[PDB]
């Protein structure tokens, strides 16, 4: 006695249930194996994309937003770049491979890895003092007390590329951690080699990551 | 999860909406035509177009509603290279190979799914070729679907009805290859890859500002 | 007899202990690190309260109680996610010559109305360092300050029901000691240790004082707390 | 053919009846272990709480309405107090924790105990004669003949809480019992001891309480 | 038994009523709006304050009359954090993530059966803390529940109906952690635990009068 009851006879959009086909006695062409399969949306953002980190206001050239400079003669101690580790809120991360797949949930958390990549000259040597505040914390204001927190001195004569695991990122609906860069050392060239460098950056999920309810981007207009 | 392939994209929703009137001087104004197409909704056509090969089912379901007996409504699918109509009554209603539903209001909305058609082995939302050899750019008839045409039941005299018809559309059984990335500018178009120039994110204001 | 408990602190007492929900203190057992600190285990004594004839009643909101309390409430400023149960100890000091009820109640988040419906109160009107809060016989009439009716429990409810949460009572003539062992309760896992009070502790005195003449005026009570399993966020990173 | 039945076809307010899930495809936050779970309503009203024995006229602050007085001149085989038993009607056991569980029933019946605690001096002394009437009895208007029924001699020399356990408790939709406390020896203290002294009182259902039929409470004007 | 808290809490009940007329000088009268709480029924709102913590799933059925065809009704709810809508008519609407029921005149009510969405681990009828830090005092978002918006449905052309759209509301599978003393005083506002101070219990007249 179920077919005279109040949830029967309505059209809701987001019911499962069989329709007639339009036409049977179809044959549906097989599927064959085609190269690269997607199953999960997960597999989408766990691959790098360059971050730019560099968009500061006045850029008249963009792929000069990928590159973060790097000189002979700067001052020591001074800072080299900021980031705040918010990847949907904050405009440096928004536009990722990472950043555009949560845009479309509207609850996630997990951990996501960031890589520095010197892409100066080969003769090139020096340090950086790459350092890390935890969530709820002010960041460094000076060399010297960014070194009493978490830090990794990364050396460019004998690595060229460091990599950092990121925890505690949360969707944030603020506090966040930040990961910030200062010289140590400058940067020491032999004659007859250039005056700059830069360094490139990429940052990807894990595979901590969990996204939960679906919902329009907001990076779109009709 | 909700981040499966088959659950982002197994969302229902509206794709197209017009209006006929029974009797208007106009003969093309008597009834619905629809070439069935996913690039008509801006919001769907995103989540489609980060694969560059799909195959699906598709269920389509009408809502009907009508101002001024019962009123009944034939709906017919077309299948790709059948009979099309050109006028409110013709020979290519009657053909026998268009599958009709012939509903009447005051009834649960009608609906069909339409099987996986084409003889290639997937649809493909970005082609870059020709059809002839060098009107032609970024078309083949492959990924090519039917079409829709309402028109509403009656006598051999017609009376005055005023309809308003919604299509509601959701892929089924969706399966997915090869990523693309997030497009990042606005459609101008409605069948090209046609855009602007954007600037790739917002500016901050220095390398140093982290400020909430 | 005489416990004489230590942690680095040392309180000599004793009644039983009333274990909250039949639930003791616990560790909440990747990209959430966590970390416990041990050191933050022993006993804080808050200032004695004269219970005199005139009062009605005291209270005091934790861990707001504890924030400016060593080490304890240096977490709080570092860590920003943490969670705790607590040892709650009461105890007075009488003679055989002096009458009195209280009862002690933890009373798991309670909110409070204010004074002058529809109107809007600062948070220095009900927490403030260690500092006990107290209740008012009449009805309160003022702008900027909670409904501290005390036959209401500045909640709408009845004085006699706070019977319904954790809770002993020290009658002056039996026994003069009480403690209440609470576990962390919340929606969440944990919380940040500002924006929220787990619950308030209240002390209610039915059955006035009375001492007769020529003794002293006043009994002190003395709270006694020492978290038991707190547990905090980690600050350093994932591998 | 059981599809076009009278009783199919309708919106009860009672019915139980699966209906269709409004999102589907979503991930429910799992439920943690919380302290302290309640699966029945007799588990709230088990529970002592005071109850407002001298809620006398014209009482002009409350938290005087516990305090049963004593003291030590008051000419022997006098009342101390009265109640009647009927947790439902009787003002004094209305607003505790047992009085507005039963409100929302219209059936019940059980046994309920009660406490009488004497919070006076630790030095002093005396005796009550706490006396029972069977329902459909009238009290007693003495000493005398309330201790031809059925008493308690407490002595608070020697206890400082005596139990009653009351049978026969019903809904009564009046007879009812009544517990009565007379003087017995006045209280008698020595030198430098208050003049003055109270009894509480507790009450609470035994576990022998059933309620029937589910309505609401007449303690809520719209 | 009934005594169980299962069952205690298992009524379905009315918890809101309201009229829009389709065609109507405001914009604001021409659909339904509602944020879903249960802090507007009085009855109900004390049966729920006994619990400091709450978990249960909702269902939800509407009981829609008219007064001036066949009629249709959109009822759209939209999750916590979705588009709300502003207009009779405008995107969020549209938008494919809220959910919609097209229900007709002459069938059985329109029900749905909303999940338990919040992102703790319960409900929280108490909240004693702020949510900024010291408009703040007592509200808290894990314990915010979606909205519900009517609309009838209708051609291009609106026509005058005036309709009455009642809801009723039934918590389902409840679990409930950690009792509180019933409420003496009566409710002030809707959102506060505001309260005017009232005598304990109602007077005797002396402490020996035991009369029927």
């Amino acid at each position: 006695p179920t077919m005279n009851t109040p949830g029967s006879t309505q059209f809701l959009t987001s019911d499962d249930f069989q329709s007639p086909c339009a036409l049977p006695q179809f044959d549906v062409t097989p599927s064959m194996n085609i190269p690269g399969e997607v199953k999960n949306l997960m597999e989408i953002a766990e691959v790098d994309s360059v971050v730019p980190v560099n968009n500061v206001q006045d850029t008249t050239d963009q792929m000069e937003m990928f590159r973060i400079p790097v000189t002979i003669n700067a001052p020591l101690q001074q800072q080299v770049f900021g980031l705040r580790l918010q990847p949907g809120l904050d405009s440096v991360f928004k536009h990722t491979l990472l950043g555009e797949i949560l845009n479309y949930y509207a609850h996630w958390s997990g951990s996501m890895k960031l890589t520095f990549v010197f892409c100066g000259s080969a003769m090139a040597t020096g340090k950086f003092l790459i350092a890390y505040s935890p969530p709820g914390a002010n960041p460094p204001k000076t060399r010297k007390d960014a070194m009493l927190g978490t830090h990794i001195i990364w050396d460019i004569g004998l690595q060229s590329s460091c990599v950092l695991c990121v925890p505690w990122i949360s969707q944030t609906h603020t506090s966040a951690g930040y990961v910030t860069c200062w010289y140590q050392t400058g940067m020491i060239v032999p004659p007859g080699t250039p005056n700059s460098s830069s360094i490139m950056c990429f940052a990807s999920a894990c595979n901590d990551f969990s996204v939960r309810m679906l919902r329009d981007t907001p990076f779109i207009s009709q | 999860s909700e981040s499966t392939v088959e659950n982002f994209l197994g969302r229902s929703a509206c794709v197209y909406m017009e209006e006929y009137k029974t009797t208007d001087n106009d003969v093309n104004k008597k009834f619905v035509a629809w070439p069935i197409n996913t690039k008509q909704m801006v919001q769907m056509r995103r989540k489609l177009e980060m694969f560059t090969y799909l195959r699906f089912d598709m269920e389509v379901t009408f809502v009907i509603t009508s101002r001024q007996p019962v009123l009944t409504h034939q709906i017919m699918y077309v299948p790709p290279g059948g009979p099309i109509p050109a006028k409110v009554d013709d020979y290519a209603w009657q053909t026998s190979t268009n599958p009709s539903i012939f509903w009447t209001e005051g009834n649960a909305p009608a609906r069909m799914s339409i099987p996986f058609i084409s003889i290639g082995n997937a649809y493909s939302n970005f082609y870059d070729g020709w059809s002839n050899f060098d009107g032609s750019y970024g078309y083949n008839t492959l990924n090519n679907l039917g079409h829709i045409y309402v028109r509403h039941v009656s006598g051999s005299s017609p009376h005055p009805i005023t309809s308003t018809i919604r299509v509601y559309f959701k892929p089924k059984h969706t399966r997915a290859w090869v990523p693309r990335p997030p497009r990042l500018c606005q459609y101008k178009k409605a069948f090209s890859v046609d855009f602007t120039p954007t600037p790739i994110t917002d500016t901050r204001k220095d390398i140093n500002t982290v400020t909430t | 007899r005489s416990i004489t408990l230590g942690n680095s602190t040392i309180t000599t007492q004793e009644a039983n202990v009333v274990v909250g929900y039949g639930r003791w203190p616990t560790y909440l057992r990747e990209d959430q690190p966590t970390q416990p600190d041990v050191a933050t285990c022993r006993f804080y004594t808050l200032d004695s309260i004269k219970w005199e004839k005139g009062s009605v009643g005291w209270w005091w909101k934790f861990p707001e109680a504890l924030s400016d309390m060593g080490l304890f409430g240096q977490n709080m400023q570092y860590h920003y996610l943490g969670r705790a149960g607590y040892t709650i100890h009461v105890q007075c000091n009488a003679s055989k010559f002096h009458q009195g009820c209280l009862l002690v109640v933890c009373v798991p988040e309670a909110e409070m109305g204010g004074a002058v419906v529809g109107q809007a109160f600062s948070a220095t009107a009900m927490a403030n360092g260690d500092k006990a809060y107290e209740f008012t016989s009449a009805t309160q009439s003022d702008q900027t300050k909670v409904q501290t009716a005390i036959h209401n429990a500045g909640m709408g409810v009845g004085v006699g029901n706070l019977t319904i949460y954790p809770h002993q009572w020290i009658n002056l003539r039996t026994n003069n000691s009480a403690t209440i062992v609470m576990p962390y309760i919340n929606s969440v896992p944990m919380d940040n240790m500002f924006r929220h009070y787990n619950f308030t502790l209240m002390v209610i005195p039915f059955v006035k004082l009375d001492y007769a003449d020529t003794a002293s005026t006043y009994v002190p009570i003395t709270v006694t707390v020492a978290p038991m399993c707190a547990e905090y966020n980690g600050l350093r990173l994932a591998q």
